[PDB]
């Protein structure tokens, strides 16, 4: 394999399509953003094994926006980590294809956020055992079902959540919805319960290659060894074409992670793998 | 026994690491061993700061070192039970470049190896090295060497020695683990070109008419006599009348003149290398109780003139008229002179004077508590097995009261001295943290030689610990508050803890050698300081 | 509780932006909080005019600030319900390089943290800092501090406090949100070398025979007595016969 | 009474020379005055090391200082008897840009000058400076000020006061030579932005329920009461039951 510099311009181009394909496969959670190429190793078109260090954008994967259309999350909201990937590009046929991936993600260290900004909403382990998260999402939904009545909506799933305690308990939530079947939108919301008076807010916004994703707790382990075979093991990409060109392919064991790493889209150690 | 190749030499200070697999007791004992190197040689040590060659001290299996500087940096092991200073000193001598003494090229002229008594697969530890590997540094074979091996070393049968001296007396001496031998220090000095040592600032036995470059005041009333031990019944502490015409000391008669007449004996100027010093000396106050021996400092007034007097400690007459030992904590960071004022008090009620001999000044802490036991040879005959003596209660720097139990004849073995520490209740206890979690006891039987390089003071070390318990106290920690957990003694109106230490701290046949019983009496030093900050 | 590094200091006035996502109420309250800073300290604020570091105030999720001057300029959030002056003052004290009072290095001497009563994943909000990160500004721990968390902060059970004073009387006082404490002003002044304040022009209580440098006319008829409260039933207002 | 122009302000530590024409008593009195400055303000002193301006203290004729930092470095004189700590402090306050208190712009509101009782040739030592030259530092005129002249200053007749307070009580007070006044420190601190004294490390009178951030141990058996001074004989030392 020809190991490729992480700043190599063809690799920098490939990484943006590989990431788009990774999002294309993802059917739940949030659109990932490149922070910086951290590995790229090439079998010989061109087949790349990769490690991309990555952030989370503010857009859910069910939203129709491309990842380039979207913004980065604020420091305290941040999720980040590593995507490991296998992707091919044929220069004559202009082919661009992710074969497989595995992505490990973490929230930013809740300690390092508190060290940078003490009142910043600290992210919550996402489950139904946080009854106040359920109360926050149901209250923000109930507010929207009063702000509009041309349609009415139901809570599908709570996705991202944080809370704060500077005015009493303040909770902040993101959740999927459908009408009162498949979701129709993502809604942000909040609930702030001062002893003398509630406050409620809401927004509503409206709407493959084998791999895996995990949002692990904070203070990047990943696996993608599709074969053990030192001679390599067979793959086929010949289905991509209207005519029967001979395009069988080889996967060898996953390559281990001087023109490296690439420059970061956000250089803060809050969102940087080791 | 020194490794010949000069590329194997260190360059001081030796940079070191204490690995956290060391117990606190081992960490404290290693630093204490470094203080003994600095007090007897120009060897010095420093914390590690990224140097190429260094010692990392660890708690691996057994207790060992690579010999000389290994330029990549090297391990020393101090496995459990190796804490005592002499073992640490032995392994640091290996790292300095010394092989075992019975591995000298010429050893066979001086010792017998009973090869058939050695354990099979250990005999190679008794190999002798050629003169291309090792220098003698022009020194004789030393049976007293800390680098020597005990008779019972790697032996099949516990009754039978592996090694014996060809001069049969030294069978009782080989593999001493008191301290460095005199010849071990001479070799260490000859290897590294030492002449001074970092932590002996001054000493004086008054042997020369020069009086060690002391002077006398002229603004005082009178003078100390540089007094000859030849006068009957008035022996100095250095020789105690063992030699005619050679024992000398300072004496200040208080038997005549007015009260509150005085003489200053004043040192030569000293340039301290540390912020603290301990002025040890020996003295008598045979004159009227109202006589005062006052220790003073004259120190640089910060213009470079040594004129600032600082009264530091007053010694007053007691019923005892035999030679006492004194230690005065000085805290001098600028050049100075230590001074003794004697003050006459009621000469109409003095038949005597104030005396000084055997001054020593080390840039160290002072022994936190000091016990003398008088007529110790007579005590050692009169005492039955398992009878005890107890020290009066000392206080440490933190205000913990403590003491030592001496059992002159061990009940645990014949011809051995047992010596043990205990905490005592005292006026501070109510506010101190209990148990004594990490305080490091160092007990030393002082070798009474003024020159610290001539001293082989026996010393044993332990750290009071949470693991120290007994069913006699319902399996609670020995170092818990002595009113809760100790036993009462009207003998000092104290509680005392269960005592911990050593059966056979030293044998009688060892204690009778050297200067451990110099004036037919025993001197024990105790230190008891927190070592939590080494964690 | 002050961020030690002197590079993290502002240079007054602090240039600021009020984003339009702030409700009018929040914009108005932020200006009222600045008037309290200008009245109790030498801290001042100016509208933004192209400076390199500045504060932008915004109605984001919750109510929070980065600590000290971030030299690129920085967000303060004032989320819905955080309009009260004391919350704004608390956040502006974060932008002015302060941490919470219960995050002082020595805090364990002054408060108990009931760790098992804190909501899971919220234990960090009670992380202390070491003396390398933070100065005490040579001041005691102040329970009456605006930075101090309320007893019920991040708590599992609404009946049960997360944090309580080791001096039990201060259970009732920790996390007051009236105003700056006297010691919070002392610390702010020791941080920013203040002595005057922009908006207290004079005051007088007459306790000094100097009468605050007041003078008595002579083109008038008589004089006001500098009357001593010793006369029966005729006390001053400063001390009311105390 | 402070010189308005900020260029005239020292930058601490003020480097000093003691000239060898000074007696030992005067050298030691100077260093003792420095300790009072360091103890009551952020004013600090250092030995000379080639700086552009510095004080040299001198035993010249009389006891006098140029006012404020002359950027070439300047004499102060300390003639006989000016060895008194307060007179050194007064001259060092001149060196720190302060004029006499009776030379305030508003001084005529507070003190009479009896020009007829001044020695002929000395009336100008009672000149007053306009407010372009000097600030009030937003402080009242202070009779207790160390910068004030006593009643018998530059007088023809030893029995007759040159200067008197219009509040007549203060005739017994003006031109004290004890120490800095509280307003002299308040002025000095406003002039140099001093918030913390170099040597006052801590003080406590327990007047506040947080007991100055003291704590009680738990290793001990028991606790000290914070005691209310209310019982019949058992008064505090701060207020003595006043
Ligand atoms: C005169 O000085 C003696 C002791 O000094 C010795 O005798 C002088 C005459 C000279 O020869 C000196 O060179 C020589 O050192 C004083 O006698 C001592 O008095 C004290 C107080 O009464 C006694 O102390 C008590 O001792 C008992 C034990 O015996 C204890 O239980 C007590 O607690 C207490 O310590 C001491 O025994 C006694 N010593 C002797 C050897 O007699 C004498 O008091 C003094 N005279 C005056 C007028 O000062
Ligand atoms: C204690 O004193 C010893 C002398 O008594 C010192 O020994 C001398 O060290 C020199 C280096 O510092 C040696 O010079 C080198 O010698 C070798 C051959 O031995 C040559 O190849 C080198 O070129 C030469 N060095 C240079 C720069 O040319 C001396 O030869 C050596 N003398 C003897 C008699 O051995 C010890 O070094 C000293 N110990 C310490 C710790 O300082
Ligand atoms: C509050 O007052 C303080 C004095 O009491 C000010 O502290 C001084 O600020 C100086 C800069 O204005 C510092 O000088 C710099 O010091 C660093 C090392 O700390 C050097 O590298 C720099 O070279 C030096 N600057 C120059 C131009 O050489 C002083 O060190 C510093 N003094 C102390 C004792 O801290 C504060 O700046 C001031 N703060 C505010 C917010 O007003
Ligand atoms: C005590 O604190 C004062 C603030 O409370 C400081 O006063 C500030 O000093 C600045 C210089 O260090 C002044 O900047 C100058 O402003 C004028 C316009 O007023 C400009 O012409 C100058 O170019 C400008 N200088 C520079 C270098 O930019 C501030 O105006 C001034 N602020 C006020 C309110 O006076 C004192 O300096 C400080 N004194 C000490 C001794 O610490
Ligand atoms: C203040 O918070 C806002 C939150 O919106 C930050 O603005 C976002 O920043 C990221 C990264 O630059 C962009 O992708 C988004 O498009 C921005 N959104 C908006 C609405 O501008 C902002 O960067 C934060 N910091 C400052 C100093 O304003
Ligand atoms: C000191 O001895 C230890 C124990 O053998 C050495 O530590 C490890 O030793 C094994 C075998 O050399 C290596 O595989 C490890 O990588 C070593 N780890 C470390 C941290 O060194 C150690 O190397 C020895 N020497 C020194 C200078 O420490
Ligand atoms: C260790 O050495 C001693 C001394 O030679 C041996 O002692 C003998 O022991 C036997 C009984 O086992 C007795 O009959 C002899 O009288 C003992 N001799 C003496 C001189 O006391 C001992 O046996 C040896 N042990 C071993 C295991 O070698
Ligand atoms: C929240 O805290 C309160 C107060 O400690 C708990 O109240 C106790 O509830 C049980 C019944 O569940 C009663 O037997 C006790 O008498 C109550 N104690 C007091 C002091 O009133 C309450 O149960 C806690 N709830 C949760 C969910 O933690
Ligand atoms: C100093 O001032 C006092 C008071 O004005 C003068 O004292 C008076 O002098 C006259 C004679 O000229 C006497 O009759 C008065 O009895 C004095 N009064 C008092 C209070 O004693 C004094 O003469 C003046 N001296 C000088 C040298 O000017
Ligand atoms: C020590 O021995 C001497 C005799 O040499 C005797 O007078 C003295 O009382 C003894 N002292 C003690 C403490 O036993
Ligand atoms: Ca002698
Ligand atoms: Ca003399
Ligand atoms: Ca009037
Ligand atoms: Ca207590
Ligand atoms: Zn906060
Ligand atoms: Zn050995």
């Amino acid at each position: 394999l020809l190991s490729r510099g992480c700043n190599d311009s063809d690799v920098l181009a490939v990484a943006g399509f590989a990431l788009r394909d990774i999002n294309k496969d993802r059917k739940d959670g949030y659109v990932l953003r490149l922070n910086r190429v951290n590995d790229a190793q090439e079998y010989r078109g061109s087949l790349f094994y990769l490690t991309l260090d990555v952030l989370e954008t503010d857009c859910h994967v069910l939203r129709k926006k491309a990842w380039q259309d979207c913004g980065m999350r604020i420091f305290f909201e941040s999720v980040y980590g590593q995507c490991k990937a296998i992707f091919y590009m044929n220069n004559p046929s202009r082919v661009l294809y992710l074969a497989a991936y595995n992505c490990t993600l973490r929230p930013v260290s809740k300690k390092k956020i508190y060290m940078t900004c003490p009142d910043c909403p600290s992210s919550i382990p996402t489950d139904s055992s946080n009854h106040q998260v359920l109360e926050a999402a149901t209250e923000s939904l109930a507010k929207y079902n009063n702000e509009n009545t041309s349609k009415q909506y139901s809570l599908f799933k709570v996705t991202r959540a944080s809370s704060q305690w500077v005015v009493g308990p303040s909770y902040f939530v993101e959740y999927l919805i459908k009408e009162s079947s498949v979701p129709v939108g993502l809604c942000k919301g909040s609930l702030t319960r001062t002893h003398w008076e509630k406050f409620v807010s809401v927004t509503c916004d409206f709407f493959g290659p084998r791999g895996s994703v995990q949002y692990l707790p904070d203070l990047f382990p990943v696996h993608l060894d599709l074969t053990t075979n030192p001679q390599g093991e067979t793959l086929d990409i010949s289905f991509l074409f209207l005519e029967p060109m001979e395009e069988k392919l080889v996967v060898l064991p996953f390559p281990k992670e001087a023109e490296c790493p690439g420059p970061a889209q956000n250089a803060s150690p809050l969102v940087l793998p080791p | 026994n020194g490794l010949r190749d000069p590329n194997t030499r260190w360059t001081f200070p030796i940079p070191y690491i204490l690995a956290d697999n060391l117990g606190l007791n081992a960490k404290g004992a290693i630093l204490y061993a470094f203080e003994m190197f600095r007090l007897k040689s120009c060897v010095d040590f420093k914390p590690y700061e990224g140097e190429s060659s260094y010692i990392i001290f660890q708690q691996f299996d057994g207790c060992w070192s690579e010999v000389g500087d290994q330029h990549v940096g090297q391990n020393i092991s101090i496995g459990q039970g190796c804490a005592y200073k002499a073992i640490i000193e032995h392994e640091i001598l290996h790292a300095l470049g010394f092989y075992h003494e019975q591995s000298r090229t010429d050893r066979d002229d001086y010792v017998n190896i009973w090869w058939d008594q050695i354990l099979s697969g250990y005999q190679h530890n008794f190999d002798t090295y050629d003169d291309s590997l090792i220098t003698d540094l022009n020194t004789p074979y030393d049976y007293e060497s800390l680098m020597h091996y005990q008779p019972f070393s790697f032996n099949k049968n516990a009754s039978v020695p592996t090694i014996t001296a060809k001069i049969p007396e030294f069978n009782s001496i080989i593999g001493q683990r008191l301290d460095f031998s005199a010849i071990d220090l001479e070799r260490l000095n000859r290897m590294y070109n030492c002449t001074t040592t970092h932590t002996l600032l001054d000493h004086c036995t008054f042997e020369k008419a020069n009086i060690c470059g002391m002077i006398q005041g002229t603004r005082d009333d009178t003078d100390w006599a540089h007094q000859d031990s030849a006068q009957a019944g008035e022996v100095d502490h250095t020789l105690l009348g063992q030699c005619t015409g050679a024992g000398y000391f300072m004496q200040f008669s208080t038997s005549s003149g007015s009260a509150e007449e005085a003489a200053l004996l004043e040192s030569r100027i000293l340039y301290p290398k540390r912020k603290q010093q301990c002025l040890q000396f020996f003295y008598k106050m045979t004159g009227s109780p109202s006589d005062r021996l006052v220790v003073w400092v004259r120190r640089d007034d910060s213009t470079g003139n040594v004129r600032k007097l600082v009264k530091v400690q007053t010694f007053q007459g007691d019923d005892d008229h035999n030679w006492k030992i004194a230690h005065v904590v000085l805290k001098e960071e600028q050049k100075f002179r230590y001074l003794f004022q004697g003050t006459k008090g009621d000469p109409q009620n003095s038949t005597g004077g104030i005396y000084l001999d055997d001054i020593t000044l080390t840039e160290t802490p002072c022994p936190t508590g000091v016990w003398t036991v008088r007529n110790f040879s007579q005590v050692l005959e009169n005492t039955s097995k398992g009878d005890k003596l107890q020290s009066p209660r000392f206080y440490n720097s933190e205000g913990y009261g403590f003491g030592v139990t001496l059992y002159p004849n061990s009940r645990e073995s014949s011809g051995y001295l047992r010596l043990a520490f205990h905490v005592c209740s005292g006026e501070n206890d109510a506010i101190l943290e209990w148990p004594v979690e990490n305080r490091q006891v160092i007990i030393t039987i002082l070798d009474q030689e003024p020159d610290v390089r001539n001293r082989m003071s026996s010393s044993m070390v332990f750290t009071t610990s949470k693991s120290h318990t007994s069913p006699a106290i319902n399996d609670t920690v020995i170092w818990d508050r002595p009113s809760r957990v100790g036993t009462y003694h009207t003998d000092c109106n104290c509680f005392r803890s269960i005592d911990l230490g050593w059966s056979g701290f030293i044998s009688h046949q060892m204690l009778k050698r050297r200067s451990f019983l110099k004036n037919d009496d025993l001197i024990i030093f105790v230190d008891f300081e927190d070592i939590t900050h080494l964690s």
